[PDB]
């Protein structure tokens, strides 16, 4: 179940440098 | 759809102030924060306009004069463009796409200079466009601090807690000229979009329309932005853009739009509506759930696709080799 958890991780990128 | 303003002051805006596009839309609900339907929409991560949060009540008195006198002497990022489109681009990624030349440029500038640049353009009838986009920080003056402290933190903190969101990361101050447009894109954070001055038309698309909006490659400076020119869609490159359907609303002073994480949004300052002012509230999304349930949601597949592109860019040692390998994987095998 780790491959799934790994690929489901998200960042926090937004339209702000 | 335009709401009548109290005191018989007439309709705040008119349909003639809206740009024309090729796709249909249906309205986003406008509800009171006390309405359980509004709570249900936020919990299910669907957009809603909240009309009575008082989230930025102290900021509703903000105009260029008040801000210039009180917002301090810090630097403000101001974008300049000759087109109404202010396409966002990540400057840290331009190295890997050095044939990309943005149509807008960023200039660091004091607030009084931004007002002066605004005034000079207004005077000379020029067609240059400015869009101030600056995260609020501790350089702001005391009166702005007092206003900031006066936001309805009681309400939004309870939202943060009820949804399990992460930290508040930023409050982006947005001051744009009439007719300004931020092209369609999705953000990797939850957003409460608090309108202060002027009116903004917001067109949202759910995450399951990924196939119709064609984001740039992850390693491109315009990562998360749509490749489609909403003004002249190229249906041969982007055929499924003929299937998009938006959720639309016009927010005004006092309104707060919940833009759920991963939802595409196209936002424009109404034509002939004067300057617009907005402050957003960006929160990190909740973690991946303890138990994964199948089949996955659209936004989970988006997270997967992003991570595939990130991994390949790293493993191949060059982001521009990502496309060729992906095509090799699929041609005559999965297509
Ligand atoms: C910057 C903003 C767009 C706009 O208001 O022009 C946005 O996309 C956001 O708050 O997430
Ligand atoms: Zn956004």
């Amino acid at each position: 179940l780790e491959v799934a958890e790994y690929l489901l991780q998200h960042g926090a990128d937004v339209n702000a440098q | 759809e335009p709401r009548e303003e109290a005191g018989a002051l007439g309709p705040a805006w008119d349909e003639s102030q809206l740009r024309s596009y090729s796709f249909p839309t249906r309205p986003i609900p406008r509800l009171s924060q006390s309405d359980p339907r509004a709570e249900e929409l936020i919990e299910n991560e669907e957009p809603v306009v909240l009309t009575d949060t008082n989230l930025v009540y102290p900021a509703l008195k903000w105009d260029l004069e008040y801000l210039q006198e009180n917002i301090g002497n810090g630097d403000f990022s101001v974008y300049s463009a000759s087109t109404h489109k202010f396409l966002y681009y990540d400057e840290k990624k331009m190295a890997n796409f050095q044939n990309f030349k943005p149509r807008s440029n960023r200039e660091e500038m004091k607030f009084h200079e931004f007002v002066e640049k605004l005034q000079d353009i207004q005077q000379r009838g020029g067609e240059e466009r400015l869009y101030l986009q600056q995260t609020l920080n501790d350089t702001v003056g005391r009166k702005i601090v007092m206003d900031f402290l006066g936001f309805n933190w009681n309400w939004i903190n309870k939202q943060q807690g009820k949804r399990g969101w992460g930290q508040l990361t930023s409050n982006l101050l947005l001051i744009g000229m009439e007719g300004n447009v931020t092209p369609a894109h999705y953000d990797e954070q939850q957003n409460f979009f608090a309108q202060i001055k002027g009116y903004k038309r917001c067109i949202l698309f759910p995450p399951d329309q990924f196939e119709c909006l064609y984001p740039y490659p992850v390693h491109h400076p315009c990562d998360r932005q749509s490749q489609v020119d909403f003004d002249n869609p190229d249906y041969e490159r982007f055929p499924n853009f003929q299937n998009v359907v938006g959720y639309e609303t016009v927010v005004g002073p006092g309104d707060v739009l919940y833009i759920p994480m991963y939802w595409w949004h196209h936002i424009e300052s109404l034509l002939n509506g004067g300057i617009t002012i907005t402050v957003n509230f960006w929160y990190k999304g909740a973690p991946t759930p303890k138990r994964i349930e199948y089949p996955l949601k659209a936004h989970q597949k988006v997270a997967i696709m992003r991570n595939i592109e990130k991994m390949l860019g790293e493993a191949l040692g060059n982001p521009q080799e990502v496309g060729p390998l992906l095509n090799t994987m699929i041609k005559g095998r999965y297509n």
